[PDB]
RNA sequence: AAAA
RNA sequence: AAAA
């Protein structure tokens, strides 16, 4: 919509063209010479500087991000099928997304165990609501997820003291879930 | 309340008689003719009554001039008195009906009358006149009734039951119902028949002979209309199966209710009900409960749809047959490649609209696709297909669907690992960093079918981790499933059946199998299929 | 040659009479009843003849026991003698036809008879019996004729024309033709009507009343069948226009030929011919010669196709209407973007199936495309569309096609440079090193239309280099075109009309305009459209 | 991992 | 460049 995405899209259009010039050997009359390319690279770098300014303030409006403690794929009772995408994140990636969700005011926590509240509050110095509710993924919604990379006995809940050791050996997993359909 | 009466004229001994209309026998009229007692009885209901007589000129002169015709002078004098309390009577001349041309002149007279009338009802009192004339006119009404629909009644004054003038509208009814029966029987048109069905219902409702709500004539007619609309307009096989199953159940109840009800002629309405019996339902794989497999491709669903293709052809609906044939072949590709769970997924369907036995299947797709495009693109850009070629191709394709469907009930599409899980999770290998998953809601029947087949193919990888879920599956489905509360990981292309609680209990709570049964009663137990596409 | 006769029984004075069948009046039989003279005349043709009488039990006893019934004993004695040279006669009992139930018992009797017969013909001698019975049976035949089709004849022994027994098969004919007329009139079905058309032709051919080859009934029926097949099966608008134009010409010749031909009942066959008059042809833009614009998209062709969409809807053919509506909107996009020359090019058509007034046009495409897919994909993957929504959408789209078609007859799609060339060459700029060209064969009418419009839009760039070609164009098309024997070069997107010799003369030869006329007579002059796409 |  |  706004002026900024138009700026970004145009700069791709042009970068694309002259990358293709490099990337197909200029065949079929699409050549670029060294000096024009070097000029274009510099012009383009100026505008990247400009774009990176405009974006460094942009309240990039993250929509609802649910917070889950399982990599489940609930869809509305409304829906009969779904397509989901899951990505493994690092503890840093997890912290970054979570922090931003909290600051943008877009986090929908469904963390149903206080021991996870304990864990998040300690390991990330972020306080997250405890809410044992169903959520359902509407198309285009996202979830941060934190799960045990182990399936214990039933009913077992780990003390935060044990979870520290779990976190020690990469036995606590962070995930991003996106519903594409 | 404005009525026109038509009758021929005769040359017999026209007696003076007692005439009463059957539907109200307390009223009688002394006249020497049928139309005259008719017209007097009708003006007896505050109606406007006029008459017209078709008099062969031979009757005009031989009879109605000879004052040496005792009864003829009788009749003419009564005619003159018919001016009475106001009744118009007048005559057109007609030929003997000797040959083709004469019967046609009689028809043109009937036409002239019909058009020129500015009233409500026309009564065809075929009583008098050379009957030879009367037989033609009865059919003549049928023709002209369906080719301005005002109102008919055809009557006959029987002398030797005295003498009541009898409704004989039924004679044109049965030819009306002949149009209805044929139009449906050859073309599946329900328009005509819905009149009779709502017709008979209102009468039994107005007279408590049969028991509506056991006839369910309202349901039967509404379902007939929708089933025709689902045939004419290519529609999901799920809707077709739904209506066909509703119509089986409705049909059985109304069949029970008929019972020679104590006026609602019974035999024709039964002749048609059997046509659906024979034309529609009796060629359909109903013992499989197609209604219960709404979400996946199955070989029985392919069978149901194959016969629906056959019926579409029987009713001159060839182009809907081609459309359905192509979608059916995508259903077969789905099944034969183990993608049956993608049934109602638009993307996969077009991805397989592009992407010995499999070779046979794919050649048949290529060719069916071609013919579908000929139809679905108006034959544009010189891709037309004509009817005879299309029906030829349709029959060959159906024959080969049978060949394939046999050779396929043998091919055990050897399902690889199907995990059985008790939650809708997407675990991937620690090797992996991302994954793309597809989740589909399953019916209890679909779930049981997938599971049953997985066990018999010996490809089930149970990771069911609660003993009560083992409990519940074994009872509710009579299938035995290992308790193995382990991690699993989806490789690309692996699939899981899932059995889950559709509610979030307190932490740690495990429901007992009795409780799972209770949840399942009010639909808090959910079945799913999960597939990793990437 | 094996025949079953059916008649009721009466209680009047059954006289001894002279009976002759009309179609052979040299033979007569002295009997007191109609079926008896009938049966004797029939065994007079080396046939197997049997009889059956429907005798109300009241007739059984009141009449045929009283030996104090002078004529009744007459009749029974003649019955006994009917054993004669071999004629079986036997009776079933019937009720009075007092009410619904009784008429139905009479029907069931008729049914029993019909099924149990193992012969060829059944003659319904409705002469005797309470006529009230006879009126019902005539219709009863219609019903049962269309619901085992063996053979009918219905006859009437008229006393007071002596006495000839008269074929009255026509009474069931006209109700037969009522099924034919309705089925076509509401549904465009030609099955029924083709019987009558071939029927009447064979009779006039067998009796030289009308002049076939001016009736062309063979052509009319064959064209009727193909036109129905082109309606039911979505077909190129070129075939639809072709058949409609052939059927106009055929219809005018057969209409002329009818002439009250000196047995081939005339009025119904005329009623139907007018239905096509009114239903089909009279709502069609025929003054434009659509047949002559077979290769390009035109606004008049869009008009013809819009009305064909309307007719498709009138005959409950909604799904063909959706298909044709989408292709029609691609035709409109083609025209409005000046790509009309791509009409029958499959690639361009799908490239525009993807790629204020234009905004209106594109929104209407989006929506029409959606509904087409609902139909052409079986509503699969939950994309179904129902009949009521579809017809609602069809009417809205037709209304907006009218809006657009008006607002478009104003929009001069401002053709840029159209070269006029006299050879099918592909010259490109010296700037350019490659080019991609599209060449399309044009009709003399298409060529003249493109040229005419180019001149009036003032966008023609003539490079016609022979004075005689200027000569020929001006005469043959009454259009004036500059002589400018220059190089031109196609830029991307430029177009040329071309007028060319379809023969390679000796070198250097220029044909004079007289010679060009001579070539054009035997089709050695070719018209083309050339477009540079790249 | 019937929502670590 | 009505097939330089």
């Amino acid at each position: 919509d706004k002026e900024l995405p138009k700026k970004i899209e145009e700069l791709l259009k042009n970068v694309k063209g002259w990358r293709n010039s490099v990337a197909h050997g200029g065949r079929a009359n699409t050549s670029i010479n060294q000096k024009t390319l070097e000029e274009n690279l510099e012009n383009a770098l100026s505008m990247i500087d400009e774009i990176l300014l405009s974006m460094k303030d942009l309240k990039v409006n993250s929509k609802k991000i649910y917070l889950l403690n399982s990599t489940i794929m609930p869809i509305p009772k409304d829906n009969q099928e779904g397509k989901f995408y899951i990505l493994k994140l690092t503890k840093n990636e997890f912290k970054v997304i979570l922090e931003n969700a909290i600051k943008d005011d877009v986090l929908d926590s469904a963390i149903g165990a206080e021991s996870v509240i304990e864990f998040i509050k300690d390991k990330f110095e972020l306080t997250v609501p405890l809410k044992r509710k169903e959520i359902y993924f509407e198309k285009g919604e996202s979830a941060l997820v934190i799960k045990l990379e182990k399936r214990p006995e039933e009913g077992k809940i780990y003390t935060k003291e044990e979870m520290d050791f779990m976190e020690e050996n990469n036995l606590i997993g962070y995930y991003y879930i996106y519903r594409e359909g | 309340k404005k009525i026109l009466i038509v009758s021929f004229l005769g040359k017999g001994r026209y007696y003076e008689t007692f005439y009463y209309s059957i539907e109200h026998s307390e009223k009688m009229v002394k006249k020497r003719l049928s139309p005259l007692a008719n017209a007097i009885l009708e003006k007896e209901n505050g109606n406007d009554v006029e008459i017209i007589f078709f008099v062969t000129n031979e009757v005009k002169n031989e009879f109605l001039y000879d004052e040496n015709n005792e009864y003829a002078k009788n009749i003419l004098n009564e005619l003159n008195e018919i001016k009475n309390y106001g009744i118009k009577v007048s005559y057109r001349d007609i030929p003997k009906g000797k040959n083709y041309e004469e019967l046609e002149i009689i028809m043109e007279e009937i036409e002239k009358l019909l058009l020129d009338f500015k009233g409500n009802k026309v009564i065809f009192d075929l009583t008098h006149g050379l009957r030879h004339m009367a037989i033609f006119t009865s059919s003549t009404v049928f023709y002209f009734k369906n080719l301005n629909k005002l109102e008919m009644k055809i009557v006959y004054g029987a002398y030797e039951i005295g003498v009541p003038i009898l409704d004989i509208t039924q004679t044109l009814e049965l030819s009306d119902l002949t149009i209805a029966l044929e139009e449906f029987e050859r073309y599946g048109i329900t328009e005509r028949m819905i009149i009779v069905l709502k017709n008979i219902q209102k009468i039994v409702a107005k007279n408590k002979l049969c028991n509506l709500n056991e006839l369910k004539f309202s349901s039967l007619s509404r379902e007939l209309k929708l089933f025709e609309e689902l045939l004419k307009i290519p529609s999901p096989p799920e809707k077709i199966a739904n209506s066909i199953y509703k119509i089986n159940d409705i049909l059985e109840s109304s069949i029970r209710e008929f019972k020679l009800c104590s006026l609602f002629f019974i035999k024709p309405i039964q002749k048609f009900l059997v046509d659906f019996q024979k034309i529609v339902l009796e060629k359909l794989p109903l013992d499989k409960k197609i209604n219960k497999y709404s979400n996946i491709a199955t070989l029985e669903k392919v069978e149901f749809m194959k016969n629906i293709i056959k019926l579409l052809i029987n009713w001159k609906m060839y182009s809907e047959a081609v459309i359905h044939l192509r979608e059916l072949l995508i259903d077969i590709k789905l099944i034969e490649n183990g993608k049956y769970f993608y049934y109602n997924n638009k993307d996969f369907r077009e991805k397989y609209w592009m992407y010995e036995l499999p070779k046979k299947i794919e050649e048949l797709l290529k060719n069916v696709k071609g013919w579908r495009n000929s139809v679905a693109h108006g034959g544009r850009a010189n891709t037309s297909i004509n009817q005879k070629t299309l029906e030829e191709n349709l029959e060959n394709a159906l024959s080969m669907i049978d060949e394939i469907l046999l050779s396929m009930k043998d091919l055990k599409v050897n399902s690889k690992k199907i995990y059985l899980l008790n939650s809708t999770i997407m675990p991937i290998p620690k090797d992996n960093q991302e994954g793309k998953f597809y989740i589909l809601k399953l019916t209890k029947n679909e779930f049981k079918v997938i599971l049953e087949n997985a066990i018999k193919d010996d490809v089930l990888d149970s990771a069911i981790g609660a003993e009560s879920v083992i409990e519940f599956i074994k009872d509710k489905f009579e299938l035995t499933v290992p308790l193995k509360r382990k991690e699993i990981y989806f490789e690309k292309g692996e699939s899981a059946l899932v059995i889950k609680l559709e509610k979030r209990p307190e932490e740690g709570k495990i429901y007992t199998k009795e409780e799972m049964d209770f949840m399942e009663e009010n639909n808090l137990i959910g079945y799913y299929y999960i597939y990793r596409e990437g």
